[PDB]
């Protein structure tokens, strides 16, 4: 009696609860991911409400493993529970198969978990959209997990608030062959003048790949070399 | 050490029938494998006003089996507003032992009583539940010494089949003589005996004391 | 409390089911997939819905999936509820091989998967799967086949189906132009012809619709397509028909 | 059914699903059972309006055992579930206890099955019945202590009736039995009384293919459905032709 | 490992090609032979061959389990499974049944595919002990008559034609020395461009 | 102060603090027949007026038996009473099996009142709407009464919803029930409660009023149809 | 024990068995027993071993195959049927022993007449000839000496007459009666012979 | 424990003894080795005392349930397969049974034999028990399938007498039942047969 | 929901959930069967788009055993579950009783399964009405018919599906007891009064006898539909 789907259909043919979940991700902090020819770049502005929070405490770029970086946008409570199941599934694959978890095998598992909450009775859909990036033996990849459960093999996109006009930057400032260093310059511009904000400094977290190097999260002084231009 | 959970506490139960009466006699000695715990442990427990039951296995599977049978017999008297016959108690007791067929109730029991106006019936079985309507039975440590004695009075092997009359006055004295022969020969047979006679008007609790060897 | 029960497994006063017909019209607004059976093999069509130009559109597509080395389907509906059914179909495609040491016929995998769709509209009290795909393959007992499931579960065997959006105009093309016996080359242009007339266009944009074909050469090759192989098919379409 | 639930008490002090299901027991074929000191006679109707039916597969007088014979009323599909549970429990009783079951005890297990919403024990937890059984039985037999006749309802109130009537004409046949049933009656006095009450409240005639009475004698203690031979000699008696 | 259903497998690694050989004896009892066409090598992938050795009730069972898992992983990745992920999979499948073990002594012969190609030969045991060997590897009932046998007839890097003769004489000289195995031989030498299923007229004794 | 919102569940509490779902079941005991029990110095009698649904039907039983000295008489729906009368019977039987003494009457009523409490907290289960007239003799004569909610009241005289306002006043002014050592005068007082709380133009006691006595040496005896109608039902 | 001879030709499959039921090992309970579990899809299965386990497994494997042949309008392939019963023996090996030996034999329209062979455990393998029981040590040698390629039914029955007379002469429990299951040209006939 | 079965031109003739011993001591001589199931099907308990008597009565519960649900007389083949399936679940638990089910179904006079591990064998001249082999060999010289009931019940007594004479496990009173086409007749006890004597001395 | 009483009682006495499921049978493909002396010819109605769906994938006219035919009407998607649950018990009876499942037991099982769904918790009632034509324990052929309420009954001839009143009323007049083989299918194919289509590509007939089900080819069905239109004028 306590398990019945709350995300039922509608007479227009759409899950209203799923579209209601997309309004939550469309009103959160912007999260930008950009793939390149020699690495993948993921960026996300960190809205600082005050100077009391430690910038090294809260995070929007976590590590799934030594080569898969994740970036969320939306509910921060629903991200830590999805991150725990992402790392637990990255270990079960690494326990059976000695190699590293592939991005297509990881996204297809997390997509099966976020979709399960849309149909399981007694629960609400996940109010967030992820941005999974990572170095794979089949090349670089970047996926985005929609709260409905579907995933898209993206190349360069944003998922936070104002994801329509900010995405137009990548429709013109992005080629099919861009290096990693050139991607950082086009990623900062999509978060500096695409929004009014404030002078973006020490509030933007960027994750790189560095041509098959382990997943490195940029520091507050490392991004200063790119924030000056 | 493996802890064998089966021990024979001795004791014998004698059973006779007739036309309107059954006699269930039993010694009252509860003993260990070689020592004697006590000299009074009634192996015969009444169930209804016209049916009793005796047993001679271990004392653990006797107080439990008699209380388990009395619990089911006290449930049937109120769910049907009528006392059960012996013909229906034996079926209830046949399925109780099979419910614990893998860990059998080490207690050979005897069912006695009368159902109709006269109809003296008796029931004896093994340690698992093969009830059979018999006319005379003995169970216990002296099951092999008393059974040939009772097979001479009820059944016959003589040429002239004498003793056409078997009244209650003489049949009681025979069981008092048969239980005395068990004490003089078997070791586990006790001293105090409870002669239970079930006639058409109830039961009797006549006693007798045998040799305290 | 039971006041929040939407009653997804309850009948209507007209005899039909509300959640089944709601999901049935939900997949009618999704992309259109083309199904086609030729003498050489089966050919499945698709239609990549446009989101932006930042999609890869060269390595993979989210419309035609592979169940086994001889069974492939084209999802036409909610893409979220389809991945759980493709994962459930690959397991049933391998559970038959593990239990019988033989390839599973396509006529049995549809029954193994439509019962999963039917069971959601039977008990449990959950919403039905809002998807229906053109699952088709090749068996050793009856040749090439193509089946079309539904969100309720009543599947059916076909020859040419074009479910998704604008099915009325799409089925009218296959009803008159599908010959009884077509080759692989002529059949590929037929699925391309009924697809250009479905999206109210004249020729595809080459960064659109994706196809696939089986054509068992005694080994069930199952060759998919690339963005460059579609150019040769688009040229043959523009030449005569 | 509008957001009330199954277990909900009314302000007058009664269950909603019980009184809502009590109106369904007055729609099936009528029946009548009479319990006299000599035996128990049951009766019903054979509504075989559709001539294409085999008229043998449909029977409103089934059997639970050789002792107990019962009728049906209300939903005919739900009656086959209670009778199948009664045919098992009564037969399971014959294995635990060598004697036959009593009607008073057989009715209790059937009455306990119609109220499986607030139970907390076993033997019924394998399939908890959500809705109450909309079927009123007319259980009767010759177990012991003379023949009896019981009548159950979906409410669980099982009252022992000396002569009752269920079905669609359960109200139109109660006035006939309340004034014509005598205390001391034989089988022939009860067989004709079981047919005259079925003649007033009936849209058809009492031919051979219309009634299917059955009797459970007291001597042999075995039910026996009356065949086409015994049913023809009793309808030709006509002890009270009135119109 | 048991004398019941005897048999053995062996894998050799040449310069750029690898070869795997096995017998074809389905021993009913210990000293009995009821079949001479029991191939103990299976085509698990296009370039990842496996060879099972031991009891026949676990050889056919582990092959059906591996085929159920490899096909479930190849279609999920839309690419063939390599050897490193397949080799560690067998080390977990065999360990997952440590209480009720599968009486098989497998072997894994297959190109690592680094465009490049590597030998990557390895074997296991009854419980799943991984043993990476860049050179020859052997497992089975004739393990005692093949370790020292191959130690004297093995070169560092051999060509395709030389590896088959080095592995045929390595198996024929050890199968005739064992009594519960050796009713045939089927060496499967494979190069990165082609495979060869060459049979041998072994001593039918 | 509402009967449409705070009414379709056992969980919802009324704004003034009431529980309307269990109070509706408490009003179900006021729909059945009446039952009066009198406790003397050494005896306890239970009188229960049965009910006839028709002229041909037999009056259904009201007084039951639980053990050799424990007897009840329900008031309300009989289908829920069969669950409690089969639970109390199994509790007294298990006490005679696990142990050998008689079951404590206070511990038995504590176990049956907790059965009501378990069916008042969950949302799927409903409250047992039936009153239990537990009257037994263990070492001192006792009479208990349960309600749909867990409650115990070692009462001395009662009634049960049919004409309780006419029977309570008859017993509230009668304090001589204790000193009435004679059992014959006690059963007349218990039968007088049913006579003074009967509907108009109705038969007094035409052998359809169950009466049972339990006491010091008296077990749960049921008065036959040849002992009460001769003098006990003919004094008035 | 019980001899289970099975010979597979190029266009036929002949199965031979014992018609002696040995319950209470000292004596023979009944002659002309039923060991073959004929499947509706031209797949005559033949079991052997204890009578208690051959009946609990031959029935279970027949209804499980008849269910698959009825759930689908097709018939089961002999290769799929041989590996299906092999899986049930390996599955029912850890819980129940099932001391049975089966000789799977049938016909397919894509692989010709096949014949398999099993053991106490699951040891399925396609063979051209095979045997079971204690009599396998006296009949597996005759089949090898007379297995001329491209055989025929009239010559295969001559091999069995040259085989049944061998078990009657130099075997412990001399079997006299036998039951054959010729499967030539989609016509499974039961030609039980004696001596 | 010696049991019999005949399946003559008339119905099946079942005959048993009445001895029940425990090692080297006789418990009772009045055991009922014939346990009926229905009006036509009657079983034959053997081997264990109550290890099979419970299932013979348990079969009566399953058959009587099916006898009413389908309102048709069950067959002996169905009564045998049901008893053989419920006995196979207790294979390695410690049972010891031998049961010969016989009756009259819709298709002739069927007869079966169920063992402990469900070895359901159909035949015409079954027997089981301790002294089975002795009685099994007497019937091979006189079972002709065309013998009238007069000389048929004598063969059942002559076979059991020779089985209770050589064996010590069996003995006691001899019972012989005759399954009719609509029920079954009975014969109760002989207890002492002199088929080869003149009261001279002891035979050898 | 989950363990919730879906099939509840209406305020008047009827079952509103079963009444809706019974109404779903009205919007389904019709079917009709007819019993004879020692055989039983079935007849189902189908409708499919031309030049597509050639074998029809055997929607109706399902086999349960070697001599147990079944034809349903109503929710075609639910027949995949009801038949599989029936065919499983058809083999379980052959495994426990070692006898082929009679039609008396199979029909009592389908009515038991359908009644279990209108009484359990959290389940939707089977909106499917069937008819089982098989063999009894002896050589007797009886045609049953199970409605979604759970009640079954034998029939000499019955018709279910879309508007099962007019087709059943026509069968109540010209039904003879021992009809001939070629004459009984003449009456079965005379039931096209419901579906207004005289094409042979809509009705599928069968013939069950000698414990083997034989279908009917399109050649003999064309000559049989040739006499239906001529009999009208």
């Amino acid at each position: 009696e306590y398990s019945f789907s709350l995300t039922t259909f509608s007479p227009t043919g759409k899950l209203v609860q799923i579209e209601y979940a997309l309004n939550r991700v469309s009103s959160s902090s912007p999260a930008l991911g950009i793939r390149a020819k020699n690495g993948v770049i993921i960026a996300t502005e960190k809205k600082s409400p005050n100077e009391l929070i430690e910038e090294n405490s809260i995070f929007k770029i976590q590590q799934i493993s030594e080569h898969i970086g994740i970036v969320y946008a939306g509910m921060p409570g629903d991200f830590r529970v999805l991150l725990k199941r992402a790392r637990k599934e990255a270990i079960r694959y690494s326990l059976q198969y000695g190699s590293e978890i592939l991005v297509k095998e990881l996204v297809k598992i997390i997509a099966s978990i976020v979709q399960e909450f849309t149909q399981t009775g007694g629960v609400r859909p996940f109010g967030l959209s992820l941005l999974i990036c990572g170095v794979d033996v089949y090349g670089y990849h970047l996926y985005q997990i929609d709260p409905s459960g579907c995933y898209f093999n993206w190349m360069a996109t944003c998922v936070g608030k104002d994801y329509q006009n900010n995405m137009s930057f990548l429709e013109k400032r992005y080629n099919k062959d861009i290096e990693i260093e050139d991607a950082i310059h086009t990623a900062i511009l999509t978060l500096k003048e695409s929004y009014e904000g404030v002078l973006n400094e020490k509030n933007i977290e960027i994750g790189v790949a560095y041509d098959n190097k382990p997943f490195k999260i940029l520091t507050q002084n490392e991004i200063k070399d790119y924030l000056i231009e | 050490k493996r802890w064998y959970p089966y021990i024979d506490n001795g004791g014998t139960v004698i059973g006779l029938t007739g036309k309107d009466y059954v006699i269930l006699a039993a010694d009252t000695r509860l003993s260990l494998s070689y020592s004697i715990y006590t000299r009074f442990c009634p192996k015969i427990s009444k169930l209804t006003d016209k049916c009793i039951i005796g047993s001679s296995g271990m004392q653990s599977d006797i107080k439990t089996l008699h209380s388990l049978l009395q619990k089911k017999i006290q449930l049937f008297v109120l769910e049907h507003s009528h006392y059960p016959d012996i013909h229906v108690i034996a079926r209830l007791l046949c399925v109780i032992l099979y419910s614990r067929r893998f860990f059998p109730y080490y207690a050979f029991n005897i069912l006695a009583g009368v159902d109709e106006n006269n109809k003296g019936v008796l029931y004896n079985y093994d340690s698992v539940g093969s009830y059979c309507e018999a006319t005379h039975s003995c169970v216990g440590s002296g099951s092999q010494l008393i059974l040939p004695i009772l097979d001479n009075r009820v059944e016959q092997k003589n040429q002239l089949i004498k003793n056409t009359n078997f009244n209650l006055g003489d049949d009681i004295n025979f069981v008092k003589d048969a239980i005395t022969s068990a004490t003089e020969r078997d070791i586990y047979t006790g001293d105090k005996t409870l002669i239970y006679v079930i006639d058409k008007m109830g039961i009797n609790v006549n006693t007798l004391d045998l040799k305290q060897d | 409390a039971r006041r929040y029960d939407s009653r997804t497994t309850t009948f209507s006063p007209e005899g039909r089911l509300y959640q089944v017909e709601y999901a049935l019209e939900a997949i009618n607004n999704a992309s259109i997939t083309i199904g086609l059976i030729t003498k050489d093999g089966v050919i499945l069509g698709a239609d990549k819905v446009f989101i932006s130009k930042l999609i890869d559109k060269a390595n993979n597509y989210e419309k035609i999936y592979k169940i086994d080395k001889h069974i492939f389907c084209g999802v036409a509906g909610l893409n979220a509820d389809a991945n759980i059914l493709i994962n459930q179909s690959r397991l049933y495609a391998q559970r038959y091989l593990y239990n019988y040491n033989e390839v599973q016929p396509v006529s049995q995998l549809v029954v193994q998967i439509c019962d999963i769709k039917q069971s959601y509209t039977q008990y449990g009290g959950l919403r039905p799967y809002g998807v229906s795909f053109l699952i088709g393959g090749y068996d050793t007992k009856d040749g090439y086949q193509l089946y079309h499931t539904d969100p309720s579960g009543n599947y059916s065997g076909w020859f040419a189906t074009a479910i998704g959006t604008n099915n009325l105009t799409a089925s009218s093309v296959l009803k008159q132009e599908w010959k009884n016996d077509m080759t692989l080359e002529e059949g590929l242009l037929l699925a391309l012809k009924t697809l250009a007339k479905s999206t109210d266009t004249e020729i595809p944009k080459s960064e659109k619709i994706e196809l696939a074909y089986l054509t068992n050469k005694d080994g069930e090759v199952y060759q998919k397509y690339l963005t460059e192989k579609e150019i040769e098919e688009l040229i043959k379409l523009y030449t005569q028909k | 059914e509008y957001d009330r639930g199954v277990n909900t008490f009314s302000p007058e002090g009664r269950l909603f699903q019980v009184e809502y299901a009590l109106g369904a027991i007055k729609l099936g074929s009528t029946a009548v059972g009479i319990c006299v000191n000599d035996g128990v006679i049951l009766a019903s109707e054979r509504r075989i309006s559709s001539t294409l039916i085999e008229k043998d597969s449909v029977e409103k007088l089934l059997s639970i055992d050789d002792h107990i014979g019962c009728a049906m009323s209300g939903l005919m599909a739900d009656a086959r579930t209670l009778i199948d549970y009664a045919r098992v429990e009564c037969n399971h009783y014959k294995f635990i206890y060598n004697e036959n079951i009593n009607i008073k005890s057989c009715v209790e297990l059937i009455s306990e099955l119609a109220l499986d919403f607030s139970n907390l024990s076993d033997s019924k937890r394998k399939k908890i019945m959500s809705r109450p059984f909309g079927v009123a039985l007319l259980i009767g037999g010759v177990d012991k202590n003379g023949p009896c006749l019981w009548y159950t309802e979906p409410s669980g109130t099982n009252t022992r009736f000396s002569a009752a009537s269920i079905g669609s004409a359960q109200e139109g046949a109660e006035l006939l039995l309340q004034e014509n049933y005598k205390k001391d009656m034989t089988f022939e006095q009860a067989e004709i009384l079981a047919l005259t009450v079925l003649r007033q409240v009936m849209e058809d005639k009492l031919s051979t293919s219309n009634v299917e009475i059955c009797a459970i004698k007291k001597s042999d203690q075995t039910f026996y459905k009356y065949n086409t031979d015994d049913i023809s000699r009793i309808i030709d008696v006509l002890p009270s032709p009135v119109y | 490992i048991y004398n019941y259903n005897g048999g053995c497998v062996l894998g050799m690694s040449g310069s750029n090609c690898v070869a795997i050989a096995c017998d074809l004896r389905l021993g009913a009892n210990t000293f009995t032979t009821v079949s001479t066409k029991f191939s103990k090598i299976f085509k698990m992938n296009n370039n990842v061959y496996v060879g099972l050795s031991g009891l026949a009730t676990d050889i056919q069972t582990l092959y059906e389990i591996l085929r159920y898992r490899v096909n479930l992983y190849e279609v999920r990745q839309d690419a063939e499974m390599d050897v490193e992920c397949f080799a560690n999979m067998l080390s977990s499948i065999l360990y997952s049944n440590r209480f009720s073990p599968y009486f098989v002594n497998p072997i894994v012969v297959g190109f690592k595919l680094k465009v490049n190609y590597e030998p990557y030969l390895t074997a296991y045991d009854l419980i799943g002990a991984k043993c990476e060997t860049r050179d020859f590897v052997v497992n089975g009932v004739t393990s005692e008559q093949l370790f020292g046998m191959c130690e004297s007839l093995y070169v560092k890097d051999q060509d395709e034609n030389g590896l088959f003769e080095t592995i045929s004489q390595c198996l024929l000289s050890a199968l005739d020395r064992d009594c519960i195995s050796g009713w045939g031989a089927e060496v499967l030498v494979l190069t990165p461009e082609k495979i060869i299923k060459k049979k041998l007229k072994a001593r039918m004794d | 102060m509402y009967r449409n919102l705070y009414d379709t569940d056992n969980i919802i509490y009324s704004p003034e603090g009431r529980l309307y779902q269990v109070e509706y079941a408490s009003e179900a005991i006021k729909q059945g027949t009446c039952a009066v029990a009198i406790k003397s110095k050494d005896y306890v009698v239970v009188s229960g007026l049965k009910k006839c649904i028709s002229k041909l039907s037999f009056p259904q039983e009201k007084i039951f038996k639980i053990d050799d000295y424990i007897g009840i008489s329900m008031s309300g729906i009989t289908s829920d009473a069969k669950v409690l009368t089969k639970f109390m019977q199994n509790e007294c039987l298990s006490h005679k099996f696990l142990y050998n003494e008689n079951i404590n009457i206070e511990s038995l009523v504590r176990s049956v009142a907790d059965k009501y409490q378990k069916n008042t907290q969950k949302s799927s289960k409903r409250a047992f709407g039936v009153g239990l007239m537990i009257a037994a003799y263990h070492n001192e004569p006792c009479i208990f009464e349960t309600r749909p909610n867990g409650s115990y009241f070692e009462y001395d005289a009662l009634s049960f919803g049919a004409r309780s306002h006419a029977s309570k006043t008859y017993l509230e002014k009668n304090l001589h029930l204790f000193e009435e050592c004679s059992l014959e005068e006690l059963i007349l007082h218990c039968l007088k409660a049913l006579k003074c709380s009967l509907s108009s133009e109705s038969e007094l006691t035409i052998s359809n009023t169950a009466l049972a006595v339990v006491g010091k040496n008296h077990p749960w005896q049921e008065i036959s149809s040849l002992q009460l109608e001769e003098y006990l039902s003919k004094v008035k | 024990m019980d001899t289970l001879i099975g010979l597979r030709g190029n266009n036929f499959v002949v199965l031979a068995a014992d018609t002696y039921s040995i319950n209470s090992i000292i004596k023979l309970k009944n002659d002309d027993n039923t060991k073959f579990y004929d499947i509706h899809g031209n797949k005559c299965l033949l079991l052997g071993g204890s009578i208690g386990d051959r009946l609990q497994f031959g029935e279970f494997i027949r209804k499980n195959v008849h269910l698959y042949q009825y759930q689908n309008n097709t018939d089961m392939f002999v290769k799929s049927f041989a590996f299906f019963t092999r899986k049930n023996l390996a599955y029912y090996l850890r819980r129940n022993p099932f001391e049975v030996n089966c000789l799977i034999a049938g016909y397919d329209k894509k692989d010709g007449y096949q014949l398999y062979w099993c053991d106490y455990l699951s040891n399925m393998d396609s063979v051209n000839k095979g045997a079971h029981g204690y009599g396998a040590y006296l009949v597996s040698a005759i089949l090898d000496k007379y297995y001329h390629e491209n055989l025929t039914v009239d010559e295969a029955l001559d091999i069995f007459k040259l085989c049944f007379e061998e078990l009657k002469k130099r075997f412990l429990l001399t079997q006299i009666n036998y039951e054959l299951r010729i499967m030539y040209d989609n016509k499974v006939e039961t030609q039980y012979v004696t001596v | 424990t010696t049991t019999l079965a005949f399946k003559f031109k008339d119905g099946i003739i079942v005959a048993v003894d009445s001895r029940a011993s425990m090692g080297s001591f006789i418990s009772s001589q009045n055991v009922e080795k014939i346990i009926e199931i229905n009006k036509n099907i009657l079983g034959t308990m053997a081997g264990g005392a109550a290890d099979c008597l419970y299932w013979e009565k348990y079969l009566g519960k399953i058959i009587k349930i099916y006898e009413l649900r389908n309102n048709e007389k069950i067959s002996v083949r169905a009564a045998s397969t049901i008893l053989s399936n419920i006995l196979y679940q207790y294979k390695g638990y410690g049972l010891c049974c031998g049961i010969i089910l016989s009756g009259y179904d819709h298709t002739g006079f069927n007869m079966f034999y169920v063992d402990d591990s469900g070895k359901k064998v159909e035949g015409n001249l079954f027997s089981c028990g301790s002294g089975s082999t002795y009685a099994y060999s007497i019937l091979d010289s006189a079972y002709d399938y065309n013998l009238n009931l007069d000389q048929a019940v004598e063969l059942a007594r002559n076979a059991i007498y020779h089985a209770t004479f050589r064996d010590g496990g069996s003995g006691g009173k001899v019972r012989v039942f005759h399954i009719h086409k609509n029920g079954y007749d009975k014969i109760i006890e002989g207890e002492d047969v002199f088929d080869l004597h003149y009261h001279y001395t002891n035979p050898e | 929901s989950y363990d919730r009483a879906i099939t509840v009682f209406s305020p008047d006495g009827h079952l509103l959930q079963v009444e809706h499921a019974l109404e779903a049978v009205k919007k389904g493909g019709c079917a009709v069967a007819i019993k004879s002396s020692n055989f039983a010819v079935l007849a189902v109605e189908k409708k499919n788009i031309p030049k597509l769906q050639n074998p029809k994938t055997t929607e109706k006219l399902i086999k349960l055993d070697e001599h147990n035919c079944l034809a349903f009407a109503g929710l075609n998607a639910d027949a995949r579950v009801l038949v599989n649950k029936t065919r499983l018990e058809c083999q379980r009876y052959y495994l426990n009783m070692d006898e082929p499942a009679p039609v008396d037991y199979i029909a009592k099982y389908v009515a038991k399964v359908q009644q279990k769904f209108t009484h359990r918790g959290g389940v939707r009632p089977f909106g499917i009405a069937t008819l089982i034509a098989g063999f009894k324990n002896n050589k007797e052929i009886c045609i049953y018919q199970t409605e979604p309420s759970g009640i079954y009954a034998a029939w000499k001839a019955q018709a279910i599906g879309k508007n099962a009143k007019i087709v059943q009323e026509f069968l109540e007049k010209n039904y003879q007891e021992n009809m001939e083989q070629k004459d009984c299918i003449f009456l079965a194919l005379k039931a096209i009064f419901e579906v207004v289509e005289l094409s042979s590509k809509n009705v599928e007939v069968a013939l069950l006898t000698e414990k083997d089900l034989t279908f009917i080819e399109e050649q003999e069905i064309n000559s049989m539909v040739e006499l239906i239109d001529q009999e009208r004028t």
